[PDB]
């Protein structure tokens, strides 16, 4: 159908300002209300605000946690949607969707996920797990930012491989494993793209 | 607020949303409900429950070469399938009359009846008796929009020998494929489109599926879809003698291990079709419903007359999706089985990989076929499984097949998912709706599946019911002959225990049609009845209630005489006020119009009651027989009775202006 | 004020069943000019959420035909005919009778459903380097389980168990368990115990290092 | 492979009728002046994987196929559609 | 403000209507389009 495009993620300092931008195609958009839904890991969908179209005022409004904080603005001659947001906390690290409508939550946004960090980039560690229980992988710990690869043997293993998403711990460094399971040389091959690291660990059977 | 210019433009909104999707539905996924069905068989069956009788015992039709027909029996057999000419196979099923007509029924001179391809003929019969079996008067069908679908070819019929002299050329029309259609449409006076298809003896599905089409779009109201096979000339079994495809001793071994050929025969079936909406909206009566239909081409093959399986397999699954179902709403399919060493286990495989496929365990899927009972008909095969299959949901069974003792050992039976028909197996209603389906695959390449259903829950539990009131029975035919050939049909249908004498005059009066020659008893009981049919099919009139007659001119103009005074007999309808209520009413609002002006009842006078004057007195006898002229003008416009003019003699006059309007009843008492 | 409404959490549905969902408001949720005051959403796992149904009568158009909705008062119903491969997702029941609402819903998690499976316990401790460089982790993965309900506790803690729980998938529905825990030198030569409780199993295994 | 129908209006003439017929096993006479296979028969050489019909409505047969096709291709059933006609005599029977 | 609630009602029921009405014209008057032509005539005309 019609299509909301949307930008302006990206890494953030806790404390400062971003502004996002979502445009419109196909509909008219001086006719529809605009509503923001924040969507962070663990948690659901959640409403954070939404602003009224013209010939029915230009009045906005927002949620209880960001009431002050957040505000939102339109241009109809251009047809954006805008979101600034002003001295941001950590615990925003989230993607964003705009919503067409103020109450009908017809239509939703491929979104944008931008993030809040404190950390600065940091190559990982990765260690060999021992059996001491058949399976064996390695963790790649404290590492900074997203994404990394693994690989075992060089892209020849496939089977068995069992990777895990990165939690976010309390400190605010990025800590996975990979796991293989095989019946019984073994060397697990983890590549850091963005500082240009390659490690090839081997794990003990 | 809402405005009501708002929030009353949304109500308008959500109930037409409402009525698109619905409309949508209305266009694509229609089911057509089937109303009636009539057909010509070999051996004697020429009527749908003969062929339900011959499908439970399991029985055959096979029998000799016609001897009537001007073929040379002698020179044309042969035990060698070589010697072109000739042919090895002595057995086929034949019709017993093919070469009988009712020329001056249809209004057709003999020479021109003598001109016929007999598939026209029978044709012609077949849907007149298809017409009367739906409880429909044929002459109602005049100029509404009735489609004629027909599956039908040449076989060869006069083309061998010289055509004689016709200047208006009854030799064409005759025996051409596209008159098949047309002269029911001009016999009969339908007003729909009319299409003669070839599909090669994948025609009648073919014809359904156009008329499907065309009811689910709105252009036609009733479809009757049929097709027709009947034989002038052996030479069909001499070609497939050269191409040894016959089977040795002519029977058709569906699904056996030993099929070694196929058996033709000859026959004529025709279906009704309507729209179930519009079926149940007039009341008519419904058998079965049509849910889906799908087509498709065999396609490029390692022969233009050899048989696929993907293709069967993709048809099977359009003509599951086009309806909404999936595969496993079925309680058993008609195949296409004609004993063909090689189809038949292409088609099984084809079968077991959809319908047989990781299918439910506590029943296998019923698999038969009816060519094994009467077999080939290579024209009007889909629609003989169509009869097949609503026999069966009608009579609540499933027949068996014949020739199955043991499998062919080229159909993997291991996997549970389709089982041969061995035995009659109940097929009472319960939870599940009863579905089933049939599958016609042409030798063109065209191979059509068609999913039936049961149907919807209806009460018809209301024709017993009957009077202790008269009843007029009324018969009419063409011609003194038939007069009492349909007086002894409903005389004897009037013996057992359990005709209601009600419903057969109700059906004699409304679901028949009005002929020339006419006749008509009015009986109080039932014996009554039986004899006076008794003397109307004996060739004479004697009795009191027997009144007959012929007519030529199909309506009159209608005058009403009132004769003046000296008329009158003490007891003027003495019961006709306590059997009719029309007669009652009026002259019981004659009395109440009457009642200032005189100190008695009309009513009183009419029955003899003690306290009322006599009819010996002038100013008496005027008022009641003007009061009786009046109701008994009024009982007869009740009947439907139009008068057309009023005439008086010498005080009837009042009582014509009363009736013409010309006066009220008021200035009429006085 | 806001009226509150609930479904049940998760529901796995095999598919060719007439699955349902429902949602029991607490108090009367009806439209004077529409039907009723409700809209039922959906969202499939890894992208933007869509509309089903709007009054709690509609269907929308794009979305399939074995959807419907029916209900009224406090009680509605989400009468699916049939159930696909890429039906599973979470779905959502929403008021608007007053607006701004707050009570979003956390929504019903719908999958594959499977027989019982009970998890492989596998215990790794930190490397002999790892050991060398001073910071000890302690791994406790299970694998091949369904369903979830397995939560790890160490006895040897609280408040530093990070899970990494695997996808939801498409398949089969079977999940991997692994957990974080950091120790310090110190910290480790102390404890130098994760146990596991699930209803494929009938006993909480412990195991040790 | 693809749903392309064959819709045409043909009736017969006579060809080879009034000769006795050849001796072919196989059965060459046949399939060959039957009018169910001159739209079969394209089909088979063409690969068309679409209904097929001949249809008969004495000299509009043409225009009968082409709303039987156009009705098809509303539907949704078929991609293309190949809609003709075909007379050509081999008898001057219909002169005479 | 139930001008709002009652009017975006009305906009994702001008939304489905055209839909389906616009679908209903697609299945019966759909127009059909001529690719190409071809003949045999008497007279040499091929």
């Amino acid at each position: 159908e019609v299509q909301l495009v949307q930008s302006g993620g990206g890494l953030v300092q806790p404390g400062r300002s971003l502004r996002l931008s979502c445009t419109a195609s196909g509909f008219t958009f001086g006719d529809y209300a605009m509503s923001w839904v924040r969507q962070a890991p663990g948690k659901g969908l959640e409403w954070v605000g939404f602003i009224r179209s013209k010939a029915y005022g230009g009045t906005t409004e927002y949620a209880a946690s960001v009431k002050g904080r957040f505000t939102i603005s339109r241009d109809d001659s251009k047809s954006i949607a805008y979101l600034q947001m002003n001295s941001l906390k950590t615990e925003d690290t989230a993607v964003y969707y705009c919503t067409r409508g103020g109450t009908l939550f017809d239509y939703w946004g491929q979104g944008t996920l931008v993030t809040v960090s404190s950390a600065s980039t940091k190559g990982p560690s990765v260690f060999p797990l021992a059996p001491s229980s058949a399976a064996l992988g390695c963790l790649v710990k404290d590492y900074f930012p997203e994404p990394v690869t693994v690989s075992w043997n060089s892209g020849a293993l496939t089977s068995g491989v069992h990777t895990f998403p990165a939690v976010l711990q309390s400190s605010g460094l990025y800590s996975l494993s990979s796991v293989v399971t095989v019946p019984s040389t073994y060397i697990c091959n983890v590549n850091h793209k963005p500082s240009n690291t390659k490690v090839d660990k081997k794990v003990e059977p | 607020t809402d405005s009501e210019k708002v929030a009353e433009y949304l109500r308008r909104a959500t109930l037409d949303l409402r009525a698109a999707r619905q409309r949508i539905r209305e266009l694509e996924s229609d089911p057509i409900a089937i109303v009636s069905m009539a057909c010509r068989l070999p051996g004697g069956v020429n009527t749908p429950q003969r062929l339900w009788e011959l499908l439970r015992e399991g029985g055959e039709t096979l029998s000799g070469f016609p001897t009537d027909r001007g073929w040379d029996l002698a020179r044309l057999h042969h035990p060698d399938p070589d010697n072109p000419g000739t042919s090895y196979v002595d057995k086929g099923g034949f019709l017993d009359d093919a070469a009988g007509f009712d020329a001056e029924f249809f209004g057709v001179s003999p020479r021109e009846a003598a001109a016929m391809d007999p598939q026209q003929r029978l044709l012609l019969e077949t849907s007149w008796e298809l017409v009367e079996n739906a409880g429909i008067d044929p002459h109602s069908l005049r100029g509404t929009a009735t489609g004629v679908f027909l599956g039908v070819a040449k076989f060869g019929y006069g083309e061998d020998t010289a055509a004689a002299e016709d200047v208006e050329g009854y030799s064409v029309t005759g025996v051409a494929p596209a008159v098949a259609s047309g002269r029911i449409s001009y016999t009969m006076g339908l007003e729909g489109p009319s299409i003669s298809v070839d599909t090669a003896c994948s025609s009648s599905l073919v014809a359904l599926h156009l008329a499907v089409e065309s009811l689910r779009k709105g252009e036609s109201s009733m479809a009757v879809v049929g097709g027709a096979a009947v034989m002038a000339t052996p030479g069909v079994f001499v070609d497939f003698s050269r191409q040894r495809a016959l089977a040795a001793d002519g029977r058709s071994k569906a699904f056996g291990a030993g099929a070694d050929g196929f058996g033709f025969s000859e026959g004529v079936t025709l279906v009704l079709l309507e729209r179930l909406s519009e079926a149940r909206r007039n009341g008519h009566e419904v058998l079965a419903v049509v849910r889906g239909s799908a087509l498709n081409q065999d396609g490029a093959s390692n022969g233009l007359s050899a048989p696929s399986g993907p293709a069967q397999r993709r048809v099977i699954r359009q003509a599951l999706e086009s309806c909404g179902l999936e595969p496993g709403d079925v309680d058993a399919v008609e195949a296409h089985g004609t004993g063909t060493a090689l189809g038949d286990p292409i088609e099984a495989n084809a079968l077991l990989d959809t319908y047989g496929r990781d299918r439910d365990a506590d029943r296998p899927l019923w698999l038969g076929s009816v060519k094994s009972n009467i077999g080939h008909t290579q024209a009007a095969a889909g629609v003989t499984g169509l009869l097949k299959v609503v026999l069966a949901l009608r009579n609540g069974e499933l027949p068996a097949t014949l020739h199955v003792e043991e499998p062919t050992p080229h159909v993997d039976w291991s996997s549970g998912g389709v089982a041969l028909l061995a035995g009659n197996q109940p097929w009472r209603r319960g939870e599940r709706t009863r579905r089933a389906r049939v599958s016609a695959f042409g030798i063109s390449g065209t191979n059509a599946h068609v999913i039936v259903e049961e149907a919807p829950e209806r009460e018809h539990r209301e024709t017993t019911a009957h009077d202790g009131r008269p009843v007029p029975l009324v018969v009419s035919a063409r011609t003194t002959a038939a007069l009492r050939a349909q007086a002894a049909q409903i005389a004897e249908l009037l013996e057992r225990p359990d005709a209601d004498l009600a419903g057969v005059g109700l059906g004699l009066a409304t679901t028949r049609a009005r002929h020339e020659h006419r006749a008509a008893v009015v009986a109080s009981t039932r014996e009554e009845a039986v004899r006076g049919l008794r003397e109307i099919a004996a060739g004479a009139a004697t009795a009191d209630a027997v009144v007959e007659g012929v007519t030529e001119v199909d309506g009159r103009n209608v005058v009403f005489l009132f004769p003046g005074q000296g008329s009158q007999w003490a007891g003027m309808g003495a019961e006709l006020l306590s059997s009719s209520p029309v007669f009652a009413g009026k002259i019981r609002a004659c009395d109440e119009s009457m009642a200032p002006m005189q100190d008695w009842k009309v009513s009183d006078v009419l029955r003899q009651a003690p306290g009322a004057p006599g009819l010996d007195r002038v100013d008496v006898v005027q008022p009641v027989l003007f009061a009786v002229m009046v109701s008994l003008a009024e009982l007869w416009r009740s009947y439907g009775v139009e008068p057309a003019a009023v005439v008086g003699h010498s005080q009837g006059e009042i009582a014509a202006a009363h009736v013409a309007g010309a006066l009220t009843l008021e200035d009429a008492a006085k | 004020d806001v009226v509150m409404t609930q479904s049940p959490l998760s529901l796995p549905v095999t598919p060719g069943e007439p699955a349902s969902i429902s949602c029991r408001s607490s108090q009367s949720l009806l439209h004077s000019n529409g039907y009723n005051y409700l809209d039922w959403y959906l969202q499939k796992p890894g992208q933007s959420p869509q509309l089903l149904i709007y009054l709690g009568s509609n269907r929308a158009s794009g979305v399939p035909d074995r959807f419907s909705g029916s209900g009224s008062g406090t009680d509605f119903t989400l009468k699916i005919s049939r159930v696909e491969a890429e039906d599973v997702g979470v779905y959502y029941c929403m008021q608007s009778l007053q607006t701004p609402r707050l009570t979003f819903g956390p929504g019903t998690k719908v999958d594959i459903k499977r027989t019982v499976a009970a998890p492989s316990v596998f215990i790794f401790p930190p490397s002999d380097e790892q050991l060398k460089s001073g910071t000890a982790s302690v791994v406790c993965l299970l694998n091949n389980f369904y369903p979830r309900g397995a939560k790890v506790q160490w006895k040897v803690q609280s408040g530093n168990s990070q899970e990494s729980v695997t996808e939801q998938d498409s398949k089969d529905s079977t999940y991997s368990l692994s957990s974080t825990l950091t120790l310090s030198k110190a910290d480790y030569e102390k404890h130098k115990a994760c146990e596991v409780t699930h209803q494929g199993l009938s006993s909480p295994v412990t195991k040790s290092f």
